[PDB]
């Protein structure tokens, strides 16, 4: 009832977000130097991914208003005027069960349609999802909602081999030039680095799809949350080093015991002169093999790959491309 | 109606020099009388200890030291005196019921009338009511942001324990924000701005001992001879908001317990064992400096003549219990009066130094209204188990000897390592580097303090020689190293940043 | 009875002390945090008693002291005019002024082994195995390693730490035994600090005072593995024999 998901993506020269002083946040793990993306970076361009879309799937598709069907319609409160709010119940998304109440406490009183302000009752969206609000923890601009956690445990993103910052000197230059030439704007350095990230997340539908109800919700929640955890990427400094790219590996894994990440493979840092992506998926596979066959379990493993080159046994069965892998493991957990 | 006595009701958390298993909950007098029984008292917030242990010291003095020097060799005397007090034991209990009776009225935090060092006055002329949230330290006020220290929006106070509230309480009353408070309105003038604490952003110092009673008088500053006045809840007549303050020569005068900055107020339920609602404002708009500097805090002295205490720093706290060891040294002007004139042998006491600890309350802040952090500070008991494992003279002075030099060389070449990170971004720009220097040096360089006190080999040096062998040296070379080793590449950075990179090298002793 | 967690992984912080923005770690775990993880696996919300923790013993043996790093940490800022974290009057501020910025703390690239001794091991270590929640080391975004309990069920676990336990490889003499490594048990007392739990409840969290004696044993050489690969190695064929 854990789906854990791991992926390898290789970041080009840029810096995602910075420390402190410029530099990109950087663990010492293994006893070498690694830059990190923390996970809070990784999760606000997640979640500022999915509202994107689930929020938006779809006032012109699904939509709210689009109810009745369970508390004005086949309930007798005029089957021909529902728009009876509908209209009166607008002046963020919620599920279903929380929406029992969105055509519960949007019926009685008179109604006023003959021609429609009691909202302190029904404003309670995110008091009760808001499945944005499941997924992960309480919003950003919200007093907390009894539900402050969580589920969707995030892990930061570390290098899997020693990489050091690189200064990059540069400089403005003032277009207006006096008769003293080569005074440019303001000379100044700022850091970057490159290297191939591994990052890892897990969602407990388990103790989630409680706080929501809808297995079907839930799961497109958790579908359109793998898509977003491979297809976003930060906005950090973008515009000025565009690394927009998708991981080079992509396992997602559904265990019915316990999540397990597969951080400490990358432990004994990977030396170089030659890629790291190849390595890094045969090593990552050899950790799998290990790892799982000393701790057996009757678990689900699944797996995407940009490369043909090698066989990835430990990780399960090859599926072809991400949204299948997606689709087949959402599918495949329940 | 609600009532809540500090004599009687149990709010400080003590626990006995017994078994040290169930610690409870303890009033004032209580905790006084038997305080022969009791290991030692606390409550959980620095800053209440802060103050709480001054009080505590006061009222200790005002019985047992008597606070009052004689006329004969007075100070010498006195020393005499309270060392056979010390030689006795303990408290008379009919002297603390003795000094009770003559206050027995003044304690009760919620008296209608006077209540426990609150205005009563300011129950009605104030508008508005700032709010417990503004009394309770790590609680978000009106117009700070909801995310730390539990939320609580401005509304559905959640009520506090009376305990909770005269430890707040008695915090805030010390260390407090300057700056747009509730308003007043004294005498048809209202004035809306407040000063700022007098022990704010400041590490005290408090010895402590094996049992409550030795800490206590040995937590007793040397009365300064003068006119002898009182602490705030003696005073017959509640003070004027405006006028100058009262002056005060004597110990209650020193202990900044006389007059204080801020003015709080409990609104009590009818329950009598909740805070509903606080009012926390301006108590004296004139300023005043106090004489007779505090004993407790390190002061140091700046260009033009003025004297200021050292400020706290969270990056000394990286460590656990690192000014705590100030009891070795000492250690050139860093060293608070209280110890100069309680922890040497130019006093009276025979075997209770010899097992004599140090402990530091320190609440970093921003001089203004910001605060950052707090921190406890009890030295090491197996600093002085070292000392007294071997039963060997000569080793006995030779372990101490390796203690001493490690933490004087180590905090020198802390503050040496700060003003040349200060020296080296402040000049490389013609400051940010200090913090992860500091933090990074510390961190780091106590495990090698550790590692030389079990004489164990550690970086740079082996054991065996003298002292420190100049080690964390080199571990303050590898935090300023690394803290500005991305920074340097260019010849500017490179050629400033080591021209102060050639200090550490200094005092550096070769083999 | 009792079991032996192995703390390791990428990142660790166990805080305390800490109730502004900057926030710090300790150099060796908490129980307050480590029974916060068990309390994570067994499914007890906050608020709950936490009575059925007490009458356990937690001696940690530290492999490495691991290094300490400061994470810097914005929250709210780049957001729009209209959305921030709200006060508690309700009345955000301006944008430029909207963020807060908390520098919290952590302990990097360390790993401890704890020995857990209690009457309700059993259920702890089951609940590990399988927990109501993420359970994490220190904060939510650290996640643990994957070998988490080490081994599941040992008599005496502290003759377990003092022999026969793997150690990351250090720098060790020729034919030399009796390498040093500090155990904490919990007079001769290192420090006091606040880590009993006695309430989690987000309202009104509430903690107290407990004694820690750090000493430091010696241990027999043979377990210090090689430069690299051969201890995750070696750990590995530990925890093998543990169904034995």
């Amino acid at each position: 009832t854990f789906v854990d998901i791991h992926a390898i993506q290789t970041l080009p020269y840029s810096n995602i977000n910075r420390d402190d002083l410029g530099s990109p946040k950087t663990v010492v793990y293994g006893g070498k130097e690694r830059t990190r993306v923390s996970s809070q970076s990784w999760k606000r361009a997640v979640r500022h991914e999915v509202e994107a879309r689930l929020g938006d799937k779809a006032v012109r598709t699904r939509r709210i208003i689009s109810e009745i069907a369970k508390r004005l319609r086949e309930r007798g409160w005029d089957a021909d005027l529902a728009d009876a709010g509908a209209r009166q119940v607008v002046l963020f998304y919620l599920p279903v069960p929380a929406i029992d109440e969105l055509a519960a406490i949007a019926d009685e009183h008179r109604d006023a349609v003959a021609k429609i302000l009691p909202a302190d009752r029904i404003t309670e969206v995110l008091k009760s999802r808001n499945v944005s609000v499941n997924l992960f923890g309480r919003m950003l601009a919200e007093l907390p909602s009894t539900e402050v956690d969580g589920a969707v445990q995030f892990a930061h993103a570390f290098t899997v081999h020693g990489t050091t910052v690189e200064v990059d000197f540069f400089t403005a230059v003032d277009d207006i030039p006096k008769e003293n030439d080569h005074g440019s704007g303001h000379m100044n350095a700022g850091q970057f680095s490159a290297g191939t990230f591994y990052r890892y997340a897990n969602v407990n539908l388990d103790r989630l799809v409680e706080n929501t109800g809808d297995a079907q919700t839930a799961r497109t929640a958790v579908a359109e949350f793998l898509r977003a955890f491979l297809s976003t990427v930060p906005s950090g400094k973008q515009n000025a080093t565009a690394a927009m790219t998708l991981p080079d590996l992509v396992h997602i894994a559904v265990r019915f015991d316990r999540p397990i990440s597969f951080a400490p493979a990358f432990e004994t840092a990977l030396y170089g002169s030659d890629g790291y992506t190849l390595r890094a998926c045969q090593e990552l596979n050899n950790y799998a093999e290990r790892l799982r066959e000393v701790w057996p379990d009757d678990a689900i493993r699944g797996y995407a790959t940009v490369e043909n080159k090698t066989d990835l046994a430990a990780l399960g069965e090859r599926y072809d491309s991400y949204p299948a892998l997606i689709d087949a493991m959402v599918a495949a957990a329940f | 109606p609600p009532s809540f006595d500090v004599t009687i009701a149990p709010w400080l958390i003590a626990r006995s020099r017994d078994v040290l298993a169930a610690p409870e909950m303890l009033g004032l007098r209580d905790v006084l009388i038997r305080s022969h029984e009791l290991s030692d008292v606390e409550i959980p917030l620095p800053p209440g200890a802060a103050v709480l242990w001054r009080i505590l010291a006061l009222i200790t003095a005002r019985i047992t030291g008597l606070d009052q020097p004689p006329n004969k060799n007075p100070k010498r005397k006195w020393q005499a005196r309270r060392s056979q007090i010390l030689s006795k034991g303990r408290l008379d209990p009919e002297a603390v019921d003795a000094y009770f009776a003559d206050y027995s009225e003044r304690f009760d935090l919620f008296h209608p009338e006077r209540p426990w060092l609150q205005d009563p006055r300011l129950r009605e002329e104030c508008p508005k009511t700032s709010g417990v949230n503004k009394l309770a330290w790590g609680r978000t006020a009106g117009e700070n942001q909801v995310w730390l220290g539990g939320h609580h929006h401005d509304l559905d106070p959640h009520p506090l324990d009376s305990a909770e509230a005269v430890w707040h309480l008695l915090a805030t009353l010390g260390y407090g924000p300057s700056g747009m408070c509730t308003a007043r309105v004294v005498r048809g003038r209202s004035e809306r701005n407040v000063t700022a604490g007098p022990l704010r952003g400041t590490v005290s110092y408090h010895p402590l001992g094996r049992t409550l009673f030795e800490s206590l008088i040995l937590n007793i500053p040397y009365p300064g001879t003068g006119a002898a006045d009182l602490a705030f809840w003696e005073q017959p007549e509640l003070n004027d908001p405006l006028g100058l303050p009262e002056e005060s020569a004597g110990l209650a005068g020193i202990l900044r317990l006389d007059h204080f900055r801020h003015a709080v107020l409990l609104h009590p339920s009818p329950d009598g064992s909740h805070v509903v609602d606080a009012w926390v404002t301006w108590a004296w708009r004139e300023r005043n400096i106090s004489p007779e500097l505090d004993p407790y805090l390190i002061y140091q002295t700046s260009k033009e003549g003025r004297v200021y205490p050292r400020p706290a720093e969270a990056e000394r706290a990286i460590w656990r219990d690192l000014d705590a060891l100030l009891h070795y040294g000492e250690d050139g002007n860093y060293r608070p009066t209280i110890l100069d004139n309680c922890t040497p042998l130019a006093q009276v006491p025979q075997e209770v130094l010899d097992s004599l600890r140090l402990r530091a309350f320190g609440f970093d802040q921003d001089g203004q209204a910001r605060d950052k952090q707090w921190f406890t500070a009890t030295t090491p008991a197996v600093l002085r188990w070292l000392a007294d494992r071997e039963t060997d003279d000569n080793e006995n002075a030779r372990i101490v000897r390796r203690i001493t030099l490690a933490r004087k060389a180590a905090e020198a070449l802390g503050r040496r390592l700060e003003k040349a990170c200060k020296e080296a971004w402040k000049e490389s720009n013609s400051g940010p580097w200090v913090q992860h220097g500091m933090s990074r040096y510390w961190a780091k360089a106590e495990p090698v303090f550790w590692n030389i006190v079990y004489d164990r080999p550690a970086q740079g040096y082996t054991p065996g020689m003298a002292g420190p062998g100049n080690a964390f040296n080199l571990v303050a070379l590898a935090a300023y190293d690394e803290v500005t080793g991305p920074y340097c590449e260019r010849p500017r950075v490179a050629k400033v940043v080591e021209r102060h990179r050639s200090t550490l090298f200094s005092n550096w002793t070769p083999k | 009875s009792g079991f032996l967690l192995r703390l390791a992984g990428p990142m660790q912080s166990w805080g305390e002390h800490s109730m502004f923005g900057e926030r710090d770690t300790l150099p060796y775990p908490s129980r307050s945090g480590l029974i916060g993880m068990f309390a994570a696996a067994q499914g007890v919300r906050r608020g709950d008693p936490l009575d059925r923790y007490k009458e356990l013993k937690f001696t940690v043996r530290v492999d490495r002291p691991g290094v300490r790093l400061v994470d810097f940490h914005t929250i709210g800022g780049g957001l729009p005019k209209e959305r921030t974290v709200p006060t508690a009057a309700g009345e955000r501020r301006d944008p430029k002024k909207a963020t807060i910025v908390t520098s919290r703390s952590y302990l990097a690239d360390a790993v401890f082994t704890v020995a857990v001794t209690g009457p309700e091991a059993d259920t702890i270590a089951d609940a590990l195995a399988a927990p109501y929640w993420q359970p994490y080391l220190g904060r939510r975004a650290f996640v643990p390693d994957p070998l988490l309990v080490l081994r599941r069920r040992v008599a005496d676990p502290v003759r377990e730490l003092v022999e026969a336990v793997p150690l990351p490889h250090r720098r060790v003499e020729e034919d030399a035994a009796t390498v040093l490594v500090d155990l904490i048990y919990e007079t001769r007392t290192l420090t006091v600090l606040n880590d009993v739990p006695l309430s989690f409840d987000s309202k009104s969290r509430r903690y107290s005072t407990r004694q820690i004696r750090v000493v430091p044993t010696e241990v027999p050489a043979t377990l210090v593995a090689g430069p690299g690969r051969d201890y995750q190695n070696k750990l590995f064929t530990y925890v093998k024999q543990c169904a034995e």
